[PDB]
RNA sequence: GGCCGGGAACUCAAAGGAGACUGCCAGUGAUAAACUGGAGGAAGGUGGGGAUGACGUCAAGUCAUCAUGGCCCUUACGACCAGGGCUACACACGUGCUACAAUGGCGCAUACAAAGAGAAGCGACCUCGCGAGAGCAAGCGGACCUCAUAAAGUGCGUCGUAGUCCGGAUUGGAGUCUGCAACUCGACUCCAUGAAGUCGGAAUCGCUAGUAAUCGUGGAUCAGAAUGCCACGGUGAAUACGU
């Protein structure tokens, strides 16, 4: 059986499927080590199953599109969590206590006429 | 502000170690949005530091910072038509804050080959009780000594 | 080491090093070295009388130095002499290829003069 | 063979009420439709200074959206052709048929 | 714009209307390589007999209903005055005050 | 400009120094065509150019040759 | 290789709907209006960002977008035509771009976006040129084709504090393209030359969170000519004790 899970961030989607043993993960048809080359993306990602002890208990399919790293990698934490609900649904108060249920609602801000970014205006001279 | 209150923003902690403080430092560290390049630095200072004193980087690290935490200083005040400067007391978020400033501004005008290597001598050097933080640090305390009338 | 009438570094690279006479920039130091057979980051102080004749063989074929400067100052002096916008802007002093005279022109009317 | 429609519109009240009616009488003649199938919308922007002199802030935004629609027919008929090609829909919408 | 701004704008789009095909060959003759190379000399000495006005680089676009040679749009054939009062009015399909 | 082209001259001003030269001796030669780039078979005339306000009388060498006309008569003032 | 047969589950597209109300719990308060905490929930007290500008003030700006009272010229203050000027240069001010370097310059080679435009238009594959480009030619009125390869980043070498392998003004020669036509007065390419400048006196400006700082991408006007204007995403901080 598989248990399904949604996950977004900036400007990213991540579908995350897992199933039961033998911990490996593949994303996109590559490795974690070999797609991501930072270890604060790494770090983010092996969060919640380092949280509830299961890590070498699963194994998890992968697909992310959009985005960069940095919103690849908290799509990916969202996707994982919403899908060990989905598989066990007692986790639930841990998860959110530790905080990685919540959707982080922080979008980039327009340009606005007469300024020369969101909030950056020209400089300004009384004489 | 003045009808305002501000909670306190959550600060992941370091992927090597587990410090929150090593976070603020490396935040402390960066310019222009390059957190790589600040944590390369970072480490490789710790890395080179840990030899020369066979122990720990977080141990290192706190008996640097716990000879240039300060504990008073000198603020200004103007009422009656001239400055007076009153000593008060600091509170140990802000000593913390104001120890990794100085050591950073410290570090920078040195005169070796890498910023790595800059960062580990200031270190060395304020764990032996010498430098330009340390002199800081001494400075702003005789500051604060010969005001204690206006306290 | 001596090459077109004066001395070259001896402790750089032969593409940088070669870049000292006047006429030969990192195209031209590419295309010698390439032509004589030498590596490009090989010191000038390890190679061989051998090779230096073969290097200053191979700067023969271009013009540098005096030679250069002669051209140089008989092209000026032809504009200069037959009196066109060229050769008036040439010798008042001000810009040559139609830039703005209102502000800036520093680095041909110099610092300024109250 | 197979028929396939597109159409076009700025306002998708209309639209909506000429596909149902191209889809109705499409079915009532005998012949098998897949249903419509959105596409995306397109947004056009323009700015202007609202002042006829000086002040060079002081701007206004405006917009324009076409809304699309595309209807797939997989076995027409000769009755069903004609029943098509004889039909009449709103000023504001912009039909086109390919065979 | 002053009433002969918009004769000479006519004058000059029925000239360039005239000589189009003309043109097209002698820049052809021109364009193309492996020529004569007389006839090269040739037809550039003649593509400088037509008249000037013929050229459709010299035309200038202007407001239909006002003249003016600044702030033009080209989805409605306006300067930016014009266009905003007929917006407003709600003579433009489509057209209504954005906002994102 | 391109070389695929040839240079420019204006066809009065061609067909009038071929005139000049065939009928040997010219008093100058009048022109308000200052666009046109000057031949190898002009040495030896007097060209007045217009400039906005006169004419400036040219008297052609043979070091001119690939210049535009209006390289020898400036149009400012300043002193 | 979503290639092919297939599936309607998932991303996603665009029409109808649900949801947040101080609605529930404890305490304070005039038996009030409210305030400081907690539960669940994607989101909590105006959730974040826009549009929306009261009676009036400054005889504030615009008779050169347009309309109009009164004055003034009619072989001329109204027409048409080629050349020049709006681009000048002892000097003074405002607004910006590039730097003064190892958190860097140079060479190799490898991940991850978003929003747009296109018939007198956008121009793939192939061949020629060191290069800007040239020739011959598919496709596309477009979730299908084209513009179109994101950059900062990561991995491996070299440079070792020098006015330099930092900076790229100015000037000499040779070219490409648009256009009847590039002298005055266009953009871009190749070879050469290699100026000022080592963080800026008295003054003085912007910013409270996906904000400042830094990196790239697109459109309008337009034959051709942005370091300006209007839009899009990637990386991502410091501090607020108080009046």
């Amino acid at each position: 059986n598989q248990y399904y899970g949604t996950g977004r961030r900036k400007s990213s989607a991540a579908r995350v499927f897992i199933k039961p043993g033998n911990g490996k993960i593949v994303i996109n048809q590559r490795s974690l080590e070999q797609y991501f080359g930072r270890e604060t993306a790494r770090m983010v990602v092996r969060q919640p199953l380092e949280l509830v002890d299961m890590v070498e208990k699963l194994d998890l399919y992968i697909t992310v599109k959009g985005g960069g790293i940095s919103g690849q990698a908290g799509a990916i934490r969202h996707g994982i969590t919403r899908a060990l609900m989905e598989y066990d649904e007692s986790l639930r108060s841990e998860l959110r206590k530790a905080g990685f249920v919540t959707r982080d609602a922080r979008q980039v801000e327009r340009k606005k006429v007469g300024l020369r970014k969101a909030r950056r205006r020209p400089q300004f001279s009384k004489r | 502000p003045r009808r305002r209150v501000i909670g306190q923003r959550k600060i992941l902690p370091d992927p090597k170690f587990g410090s929150e403080l090593l976070a603020k430092f490396v935040n402390i560290l960066m310019v222009d949005g390059k957190k790589s390049t600040a944590e390369s630095i970072v480490y490789s200072a710790l890395e080179t530091l840990a030899q020369r004193s066979g122990k720990s980087e977080l141990e290192a690290f706190e008996v640097a910072l716990e000879n240039v935490r300060p504990t008073v200083e000198v603020k200004s005040r103007r009422v009656g038509g001239s400055t007076y400067q009153v000593p008060v007391e600091v509170r140990p978020v802000r000593r913390n804050a104001l120890a990794m400033r100085w050591i950073v501004e410290a570090a920078r005008k040195r005169g070796d080959k890498s910023m790595a290597l800059r960062l580990a001598n200031e270190l060395s050097d304020a764990a032996e009780n010498k430098g330009t933080a340390v002199k800081k640090r001494e400075d702003v305390h005789r500051m604060a000594e010969a005001n204690k009338a206006f306290a | 080491a001596r090459i077109a009438g004066i001395n070259i570094p001896d402790h750089k690279h032969a593409v940088i090093a070669l870049t000292s006479i006047y006429g030969v920039g990192k195209t031209r130091s590419k295309a010698i070295l390439a032509a004589a057979g030498i590596a490009e980051d090989v010191k000038i102080s390890e190679l061989s009388e051998g090779q230096i004749d073969t290097l200053r063989d191979e700067v023969a074929k271009f013009v540098v130095e005096g030679d250069l400067r002669r051209e140089i100052s008989m092209s000026i002096k032809r504009l200069m002499d037959l009196g066109c916008y060229r050769g008036l802007r040439h010798r008042r002093g001000l810009p040559v290829r139609g830039q703005r005279t209102k502000t800036n022109a520093r680095t041909r009317k110099g610092p300024r003069k109250p | 063979q197979r028929i396939r429609i597109r159409l076009k519109a700025f306002d998708h009240r209309l639209i909506d009420q000429a596909t149902a009616e191209i889809v109705e009488t499409a079915k009532r003649t005998g012949a098998q439709v897949r249903g419509p199938i959105p596409l995306p919308t397109r947004k056009e922007r323009f700015t202007v200074l609202i002042s006829p002199h000086v002040n060079k802030d002081a701007r206004d935004q405006y917009e324009i959206r076409t809304h699309l629609r595309l209807v797939d027919i997989v076995e027409p008929t000769e009755k069903t052709v004609d029943a098509l090609m004889r039909l009449d829909l709103a000023a504001g919408v912009d039909v086109q048929i390919s065979l | 714009a002053k009433q002969s701004m918009k004769a000479r704008e006519v004058k000059r789009v029925a000239l360039a209307d005239k000589y189009f095909a003309k043109r097209a060959e002698l820049k052809a003759i021109i364009s193309d390589v492996n020529a004569s190379d007389e006839d090269r000399w040739n037809a550039v000495l003649k593509l400088q007999t037509l008249p000037r006005d013929s050229s459709p680089s010299r035309q200038r676009n202007r407001c239909r209903q006002t003249g003016r040679p600044h702030g033009f749009l080209r989805k409605f054939g306006l300067s930016r005055i014009k266009v905003r009062e007929a917006a407003m009015r709600g003579e433009i399909p489509g057209l209504k005050k954005a906002s994102w | 400009r391109s070389l695929k082209k040839g240079p420019f001259i204006d066809l009065h001003l061609l067909k009038k120094v071929e005139k000049a030269v065939e009928s040997g001796d010219k008093k100058p030669l009048r022109t308000w065509s200052r666009r046109s780039t000057i031949f190898p078979n002009m040495i030896g005339l007097t060209i007045a150019v217009h400039n906005g306000r006169q004419h400036v009388p040219v008297f052609v060498t043979d070091e001119m040759v690939g210049h535009k006309l209006g390289e020898f008569a400036p149009t400012r003032t300043y002193r």
